[PDB]
């Protein structure tokens, strides 16, 4: 909905925070 | 109030990252074994009282199954088990994370089971109404213990926002409980298995620690012990 973008906004904000540990 | 059939049982959640480096020297095929024979005593002892949904996460969540009672058979899960190849291992390390599946987990705690829409065809607005609990079932290769820590808050801050969403939504329903249990794989030799920590009225959260081999099977079997709740 108009919040779902949050969801996807969740989703890739710590996917860029893994990115710490990744490397 | 009735938590017998909606325990956390009734809602398994599966996450295993196939992921490349789950491919060192098909360690996820390893994990892939256990995880199945969980899910096999599940359905099992409970024809259609316990389930069990699996999602895995190469770079994006790719869920083989759903609460429907005909995706409760293994064959059906074996047949998406073997389109699923092994992780590339030349592929891009970047890209690739175990997160698509956790947000997509939450998505179908969410989602009814057919029991609850039983149970909301005869209810109606009553006071400790039917509650959505349900377990996550997370197995990976984590880095640091800060790692799994951060999986743990974005894994909250997605139940909260998606709590919200789901409770003007009258198709779907909130989470009372979800149940973490976060499980990492070292083949040769630094996560601790940290103490259950419930973060959130919502949240619950458990960590473990071991090694591959069905010694984890056995861990699992404890847990189905606890489990045949």
């Amino acid at each position: 909905e108009d919040r779902l973008e949050r969801l996807q906004e969740i989703l890739r904000k710590f996917l860029y925070l893994e990115r710490e540990f990744r490397q | 109030l009735e938590m017998k059939i909606f325990s956390e049982s009734h809602k398994t959640v599966f996450v295993v990252d196939h992921c490349p480096y789950m491919a060192e020297s098909s360690l996820w095929t390893c994990s892939v074994e256990s995880s199945m024979e969980y899910c096999r005593i599940m359905y099992d002892i409970f024809p259609f009282k316990k389930l069990v949904n699996f999602i895995v996460s190469d770079s994006g969540a790719h869920v083989l199954n759903s609460w429907t009672q005909e995706d409760q058979n293994l064959q059906e899960l074996m047949a998406a088990l073997a389109a699923v190849g092994p992780p590339n291992p030349r592929a891009d390390p970047e890209c690739c994370s175990i997160l698509h599946g956790l947000v997509a987990a939450v998505e179908t705690l969410c989602k009814i089971t057919e029991y609850q829409h039983e149970a909301r065809t005869l209810l109606m607005e009553n006071a400790e109404r039917v509650g959505n609990r349900g377990r996550i079932i997370c197995i990976t290769n984590a880095k640091s213990d800060s790692h799994v820590r951060m999986l743990e808050d974005c894994v909250q801050e997605t139940i909260h926002e998606h709590n919200k969403l789901a409770a003007n939504s009258d198709h779907l329903m909130q989470i009372q409980k979800c149940e973490l249990v976060l499980i990492h794989t070292y083949p040769v030799g630094l996560v601790s298995d940290r103490s259950k920590k419930e973060l959130s009225p919502v949240l619950t959260s458990e960590v473990h620690s071991v090694r591959a081999g069905r010694h984890l099977a056995t861990k699992l079997n404890i847990l189905v012990q606890q489990h045949f709740d």
